[PDB]
């Protein structure tokens, strides 16, 4: 279901993203950044641009965020477009 | 500076001040009358904060980040024996952007 | 993402000359702290629920952002504090190993206190935990331990304010 | 006007019950004689209806050629303006008693008056006179010794508040002289 | 800005909700001197009194986006995050919230949000101004209030 | 007619050795009469709004009893019967009494809830207040000294 | 009935009295010229710069 | 002039439709409380004499001057001309409230009166608070929490009434402002 | 000192009048209830070891930095002297509950008592909510309606001596504040 | 008698010198023409506080850059002083003018001025303008040729008092030059 049904560390799953997403979840996010990729050097893949604004949801923002710094990229804004604050009933 | 020993610490007493209460003496006071003061300093004698503190952040270093490149911000230690120097210029730049030395 | 010998040698680097005596001097200055930094951060590995336990309750534990209307009232938003503090006190102690708090920024700090802003979380509750978390943090390591993990916490604080 | 003295915040999700940083040192030193300065700017704006119409009048009846044909208060847009530029010189100036300082009284009011007013061809020579009516109004209402109209006040002293608002009506009649 | 700063309130209206804050320009501000809403709101200016501060700067935020186009001859009110309604009043190009007579027709925001600028500051409804700081009196005797009190043979008319 | 300052007092007192906040009687700088003038108001202000932060801690303390008071007196007529502890005929181990380090710098400190959690908020504010109530104090007296000699 | 959102005529004008009648209403604003504080609003970037339009110029003293 | 019905007809014009079904709910519903309509107006109308003398009176008592020489409610032709535009702003506001819709308060109350109030020389400040006493009487007429008159009024609610004409006074307020 | 009965002598010395009969009609009902005030004070005096002990360490329970290091509540000496002023402060209140008049207790123990413990270190707002749990406790003591003692009285109603009692509990906390 | 006039001045702290009824006749046979003297300096202190505030601001209105950003009536703790510095000159002529010699007036508050105002920083020509109104003032309070004001005296003449006070304001700017 949710991402936080008592998995931490010890815990037979590996120890990975959990995100704060309600069921069904329904907030999400416009970002912007920029992601340089760091590997095309070694791999000489084609190129594919690295600035994008896009719609994340909710419920893996928080994983989507946590990565876009893993490789170096720098979040350039972020805002909360579709969702309510301080909502209890309702983000489903 | 304070050349005012000449103005000692009798000083701002203002003595003429007089209240005649009607035909009657004088009655000359000795009231000292400050002003609408101020006193204007920064950094007084305490440090008047009682926690609630957190309020430091860094300089802002352009587009990069703050104080991760501050590698053109340095002072310098080396240079080596077979530098030769370089025709054009491209004069000097906000810290070829936003990846480091190491990558 | 450098610690201090990275640092130092892209200072070092950047102006193209070798490691002279001030480099190296730093760098030596760096290496004799190196065993305080690595027990600094064996205790808090270990009592990484522990201490983020007893921030929570010795800051926000009881006030009304905790019961209902406030901003950690429901169970999914109280889970996702102590999941929020975890990341703190452990990117803390990467900045405590690595010297130099370039990682916080890095994975931290850019987009934190705008996003926090966007789900409305009060920065103001969050900087006291995390003070909080930096007292009981200077408990285990020591004076001086405590002392440079204290150093990258308000590191997070000035930034995220 | 709310800018004026410092508040403080006790609740949570704040950001400056915890985080602030600072309570504003030269703030709080001014409620120290707090209540004493919102009398005396309390005595100012409940006769400031009364002042400017006074003053303004004051300059009228000490200059008829003012409301003469051709003078600068002669029609009604003008008159209008007479009376606006009044009242909102006599909020700044209690602004300014009020925050004591002067910095908002030279920003928001005095920056780039004696340009207008030499642009405008509005006399600078009687619109100094109508100021320091409003100099001579505004320390008797403070040290309460207005002909007219006295107010109930708590027992003391309010000299160097008179004194101090008396700073500041010359500190606008300079600028635009 | 400062008032939101250190009020709280600017937290609440850092929120990615869509806002239509009708900020006021510190003319507005600098317009609290009249004699009338002087009375009113110069209690505020005390270092305690926070607490109605956020009740008053609260009514300035609207949740929705209104632009002033979407106010085309229309009247629609709705209540602010402090509680209490507020009409919303756009008729012949002259919006109108509450007292305001906005100045500037809209200013485009981050989360969708408006910004317009009134031209006074908005009080609630039901805002009574906080009273000043009294002195606790207490009564001196209290043989002068059993003798205040009515007696039951006073109260059927047996005494005068 | 005339209170007495606070600083006058505290000539007349002996001196402890252990204060809570040791004075600044004698490590005042030599400044002029403006410039104390100028700290004192700034220091007088801080403590005012150093108090009206701590008033709205009290609040938050009777708000927070009132939140668990249906709960905290529901659970005053049930019958907790714990496992251990009480009698000494059963194996307690660490708990016959605590064990080992466990009982804290003081001893509010190991009990755990939301009107213990604020209690200490309020012991950390009221210090703060109290530190600089007590500048005022020898900021007031050197003023005595600056007249009493002037 | 629905010819003045669907033409391609009515558009126009329609479009060019309400952008006239902000005019009318902004140029007789700017009459009031040396006292007046200025703001910058932060007008939107709905029509791109055609020209370079770089902010120093050149020295016309 | 329009009203509550004339409003959704010229709102239903510019879209070209006809009144149907989705639009008629919002004036059957407004029928259905039109005696409680009715029984708001008529707790103004039954005290609308002694508002006026209630709110003048309360404008001079917090700004006294007013009634100073070289004032605006000095003479008793300006006192009088105070209780007349008091009652007149009731007139239109107690037809505006009964129309259900605030177009005949914004094309005769509030047409040009801002125009009108500094060509006279009126002060502006002083009417916001007149205007706004005659609000806080209204309120609590409609909701029959006056203090000291009580009408007979079966039971029920009247929120949605003391807000509407909560939004009548300032909508005055905001257009001689 | 002060008791009711000497309250309204100087009252009526103030007029040079004799005490006559309407105002003794109110003395007449003070002494027919004078045993419910003997009844109350009793119920005060014999619970006044534990009441200062519910207090003093209900005023911990709401900060622990009182038993902190530094504290003041923190060693031996300081708990003592801080029990001892707690049970003065009970020992005054009782006095004018017995004498119908707060005289004793405003000048021979509120008097200087805020600038006293300026001095001394004490926390004067720990002090407040000290003895406002001291004032919860003599109207629960009083009415009859503590939880873990009940006293056997007559019936009727005591409500008049609860909150004569209250009100000399806020006369302190308007003294330390 | 004089000596304890100057034994309050001298004593290098603070005092007072009420004068008596058999006292006085005794003062005013031996200073010479003592009833017009004693008017003298009664139409000075009496309007002590109106000629500061012109003559502070009446330098402010000649030389409009001192309270310029830069300028040294700017940072009102400074325009302060100047008005302080201003009183002080004011009330030391009408000692000089009471005990009718210069020589208190020149070592208490004169002696070291010139070195004072010069690091400070004083502008020191604009201090011989803020005396020569107040030297303007006192020649037109003493003679009852005041322009707003007239006293009622004794009849007579006083022009050699006028010119003795015209002796001691030049003597600060003698020695401030
Ligand atoms: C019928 C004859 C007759 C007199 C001669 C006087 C005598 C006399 N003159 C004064 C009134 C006086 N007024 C002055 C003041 C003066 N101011 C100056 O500039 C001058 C030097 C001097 C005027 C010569 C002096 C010196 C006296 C006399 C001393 C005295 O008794 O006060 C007084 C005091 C009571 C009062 O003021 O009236 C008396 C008894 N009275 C009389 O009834
Ligand atoms: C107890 C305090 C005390 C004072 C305040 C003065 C006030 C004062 N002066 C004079 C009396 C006088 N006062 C003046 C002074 C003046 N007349 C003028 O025309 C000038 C404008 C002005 C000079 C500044 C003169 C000229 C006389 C009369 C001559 C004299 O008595 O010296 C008199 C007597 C008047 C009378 O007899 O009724 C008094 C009471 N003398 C005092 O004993
Ligand atoms: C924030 C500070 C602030 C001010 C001080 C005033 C300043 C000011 N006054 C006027 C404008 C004016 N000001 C006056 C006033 C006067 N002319 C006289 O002859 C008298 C001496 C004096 C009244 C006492 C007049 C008559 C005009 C109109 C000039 C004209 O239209 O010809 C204008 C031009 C725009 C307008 O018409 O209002 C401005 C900016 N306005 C401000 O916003
Ligand atoms: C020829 C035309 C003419 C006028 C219209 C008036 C106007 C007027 N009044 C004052 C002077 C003053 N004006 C006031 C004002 C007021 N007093 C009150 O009781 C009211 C509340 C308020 C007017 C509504 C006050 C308080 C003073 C100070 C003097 C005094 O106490 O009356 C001054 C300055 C005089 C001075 O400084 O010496 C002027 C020009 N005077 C004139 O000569
Ligand atoms: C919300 C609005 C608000 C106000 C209007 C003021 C109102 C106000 N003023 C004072 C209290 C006072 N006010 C004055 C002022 C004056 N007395 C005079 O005789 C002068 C004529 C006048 C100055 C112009 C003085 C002298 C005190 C006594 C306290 C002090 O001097 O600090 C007090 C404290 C009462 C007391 O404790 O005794 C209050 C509430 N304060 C506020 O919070
Ligand atoms: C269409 C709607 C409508 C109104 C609202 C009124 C308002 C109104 N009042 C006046 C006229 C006036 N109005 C006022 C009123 C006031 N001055 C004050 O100080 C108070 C703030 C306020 C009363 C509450 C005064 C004092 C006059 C007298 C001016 C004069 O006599 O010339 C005039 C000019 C009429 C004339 O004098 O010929 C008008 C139009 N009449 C209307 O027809
Ligand atoms: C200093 C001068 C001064 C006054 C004269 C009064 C005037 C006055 N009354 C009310 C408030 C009110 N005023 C009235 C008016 C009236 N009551 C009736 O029943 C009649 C219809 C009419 C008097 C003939 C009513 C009905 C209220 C609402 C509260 C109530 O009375 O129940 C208000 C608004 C609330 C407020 O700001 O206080 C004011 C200013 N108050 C003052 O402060
Ligand atoms: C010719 C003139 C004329 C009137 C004066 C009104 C008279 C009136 N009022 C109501 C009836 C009512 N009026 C109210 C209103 C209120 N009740 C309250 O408690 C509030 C204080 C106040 C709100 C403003 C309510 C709640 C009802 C009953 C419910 C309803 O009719 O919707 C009714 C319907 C019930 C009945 O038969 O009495 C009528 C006829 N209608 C008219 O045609
Ligand atoms: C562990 C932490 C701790 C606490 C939080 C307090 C608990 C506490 N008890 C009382 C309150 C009380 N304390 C007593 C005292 C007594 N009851 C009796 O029957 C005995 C005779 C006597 C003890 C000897 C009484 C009578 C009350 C009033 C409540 C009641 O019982 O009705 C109050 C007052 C409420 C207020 O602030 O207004 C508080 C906070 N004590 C603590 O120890
Ligand atoms: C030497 C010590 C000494 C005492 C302790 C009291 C003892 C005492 N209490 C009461 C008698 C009483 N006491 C109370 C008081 C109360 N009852 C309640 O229900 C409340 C809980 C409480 C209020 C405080 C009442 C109501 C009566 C009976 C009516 C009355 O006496 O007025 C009476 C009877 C008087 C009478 O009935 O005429 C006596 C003698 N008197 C003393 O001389
Ligand atoms: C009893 C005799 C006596 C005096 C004569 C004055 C002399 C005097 N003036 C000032 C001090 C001052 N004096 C002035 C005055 C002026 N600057 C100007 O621009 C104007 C021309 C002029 C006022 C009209 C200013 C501005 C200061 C303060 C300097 C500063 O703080 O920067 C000081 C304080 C110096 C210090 O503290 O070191 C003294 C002693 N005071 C006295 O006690
Ligand atoms: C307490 C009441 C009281 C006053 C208000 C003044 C009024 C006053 N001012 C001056 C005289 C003066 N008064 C001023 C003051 C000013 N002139 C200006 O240019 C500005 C309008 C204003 C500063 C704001 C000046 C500059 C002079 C002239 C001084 C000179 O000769 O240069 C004179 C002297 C005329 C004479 O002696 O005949 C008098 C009586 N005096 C008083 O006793
Ligand atoms: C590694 C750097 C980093 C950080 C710090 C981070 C934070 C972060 N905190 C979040 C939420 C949250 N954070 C909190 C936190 C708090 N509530 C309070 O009252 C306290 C002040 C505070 C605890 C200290 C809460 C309650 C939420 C849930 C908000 C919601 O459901 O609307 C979310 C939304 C998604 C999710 O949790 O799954 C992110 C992405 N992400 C990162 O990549
Ligand atoms: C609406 C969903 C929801 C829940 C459930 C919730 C729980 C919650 N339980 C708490 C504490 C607590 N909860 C317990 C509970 C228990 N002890 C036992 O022995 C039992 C097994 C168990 C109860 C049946 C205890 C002892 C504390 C205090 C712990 C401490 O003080 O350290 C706290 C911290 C104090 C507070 O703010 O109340 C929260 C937020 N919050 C929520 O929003």
């Amino acid at each position: 279901a949710y991402d936080m049904d008592g998995t931490g560390a010890g815990s037979l799953e590996p120890r990975g993203i959990k995100s704060s997403a309600v069921e069904k979840d329904s907030r999400c996010f416009k970002v912007t950044f920029v992601l340089p990729s760091q590997s095309r050097l070694y791999t000489f893949r084609e190129l594919q641009n690295v600035y994008t604004t896009k719609m994340v949801p909710f419920s893996s923002w928080y994983a989507e965020q946590q990565r876009i710094q893993k490789m170096g990229g720098k979040i350039l804004k972020v805002e909360l477009v579709a969702g309510g604050q301080m909502r209890s009933v309702g983000n489903q | 500076d304070v050349v005012n020993a000449a103005y000692p610490k009798n000083i701002k007493n203002k003595a003429p001040v007089i209240s005649f209460d009607g035909k009657k003496g004088v009655k000359l006071e000795m009231v000292t009358l400050q002003t609408f003061a101020g006193d204007d300093s920064e950094d007084t004698l305490f440090d008047y904060s009682s926690g609630k503190f957190m309020p430091q952040k860094p300089a802002d270093m352009g587009i990069a980040w703050p104080s991760g490149d501050g590698r053109q911000a340095e002072m310098k230690g080396g240079k080596g024996s077979f530098n030769q120097p370089d025709l054009r210029k491209y004069g000097p730049f906000p810290d070829f952007l936003k990846r480091s030395m190491d990558l | 993402m450098q610690d201090a010998i990275t640092s130092v040698i892209n200072a070092a680097d950047v102006q193209g000359k070798y490691l002279d005596a001030n480099s190296v001097e730093k760098l030596r200055g760096y290496f004799q702290t190196g065993e305080l930094r690595v027990r600094a951060a064996a205790t808090i590995a270990a009592n990484a629920a522990t201490i983020i336990k007893e921030a929570v309750a010795k800051s926000l534990l009881y006030s009304d952002i905790t019961r209902p209307g406030g901003n950690m009232y429901t169970t999914r938003r109280y889970a996702a504090c102590i999941r929020d503090l975890d990341y703190y006190l452990r990117y803390a102690t990467y900045g405590m190993l690595a010297g130099d708090p370039s990682i916080l920024d890095e994975r931290v700090l850019n987009g934190l206190k705008e996003t926090y802003n966007s789900l409305g979380v009060p920065i103001g509750a969050t900087i006291q935990a995390i003070q909080a978390m930096k007292e009981v943090t200077g408990s285990l390591v020591g004076s001086d331990a405590g002392k440079e993990m204290g150093l990258y916490f308000d590191y997070i604080c000035s930034g995220l304010s | 006007m709310l800018d004026a003295f410092s508040r403080v915040v006790v609740n949570s999700d704040a950001k400056a019950a915890y985080v602030g940083g600072s309570d504003l040192q030269a703030l709080k030193s001014f409620i120290a004689d707090g209540n004493k300065r919102l009398d005396a700017v309390n005595s100012i704006v409940s006769n400031a209806s009364c002042m400017v119409s006074d003053a303004v009048s004051g300059m009228i009846c000490e200059n008829p050629g003012l409301i003469s044909p051709g003078g600068n208060c002669y029609t009604n847009r003008r008159m209008a303006a007479c009376l606006r530029d009044g009242e909102i010189i006599l909020r700044y100036v209690s602004y300014a008693l009020l925050a004591g300082d002067a910095s908002v009284l030279e920003d928001r009011c005095l920056n780039g008056l004696k340009e207008t007013y030499i642009a405008l061809g509005v006399p600078t020579n009687s619109s100094i006179r109508a100021v320091s009516i409003m100099k001579a109004q505004a320390v008797a209402f403070i040290t309460n010794t207005a002909t007219e109209r006295k107010m109930s006040f708590a027992a003391g002293d309010c000299t160097s508040l008179a004194s101090e608002v008396a700073s500041y009506f010359d500190r606008v009649g300079a600028a635009i002289s | 800005v400062k008032l939101l700063n250190e009020s709280g309130v600017e937290k609440l209206v850092e929120q990615a909700g869509p806002y239509t804050v009708f900020a006021p320009t510190d003319d507005a501000f600098a317009a609290l001197l009249e004699p009338h809403s002087f009375n009113k709101l110069a209690t505020l200016l005390r270092p305690e009194n926070n607490d109605a501060l956020r009740k008053v700067l609260m009514h300035h935020v609207i949740p929705g986006a209104f632009t002033s186009a979407s106010l085309m001859d229309r009247a629609v009110t709705v209540k602010s995050l402090a509680g209490e309604p507020i009409s919303i009043m756009g008729l012949n190009k002259l919006v109108t919230a509450g007292t305001a007579k906005v100045v500037r027709a809209d200013v485009p925001c981050a989360n969708g949000c408006i910004i317009h600028a009134v031209s006074s500051v908005i009080i609630p409804p039901n805002y009574v101004p906080v009273p000043q700081p009294t002195k606790p009196v207490f009564p001196r005797s209290v043989i002068a209030e059993i003798a205040k009190l009515p007696t039951p043979r006073q109260a059927l008319g047996l005494d005068p | 007619k005339a209170a007495i300052m606070p600083h006058q007092i505290v000539d007349g007192l002996p001196v402890i050795p252990n204060s809570e906040h040791p004075s600044q009687k004698y490590n005042v700088p030599k400044v002029s009469r403006e410039k104390l003038q100028r700290e004192l108001l700034i220091a007088q202000g801080k403590a005012n709004a150093l108090q009206i932060e701590l008033d709205a801690a009290y609040t938050s303390l009777a708000s927070s009893r009132a939140f668990l008071a249906p709960f905290a007196a529901m659970a005053a007529d049930m019958d907790i019967r714990p496992l251990y502890g009480k009698n000494p005929q059963v194996f307690a181990g660490q708990f016959l009494g605590v064990g080992a380090g466990q009982w804290g710098k003081t001893g509010a400190d190991t009990v755990r809830g939301r009107s213990r959690r604020v209690a200490a908020d309020i012991g950390v504010k009221e210090f703060q207040l109290e530190r600089v109530k007590q500048l005022v104090v020898d900021l007031q007296r050197a003023l005595a000294l600056e007249d009493a000699e002037a | 009935l629905y010819a003045i959102e669907t033409d391609e005529v009515s558009r126009l004008e329609v479009d060019l009295e309400e952008a006239k009648g902000q005019l009318r209403v902004l140029e007789a604003a700017m009459a009031k010229s040396t006292p007046m504080t200025r703001t910058a609003e932060f007008k939107t970037l709905t029509k791109n710069v055609a020209a370079v339009t770089a902010a120093e110029k050149a020295d016309p003293l």
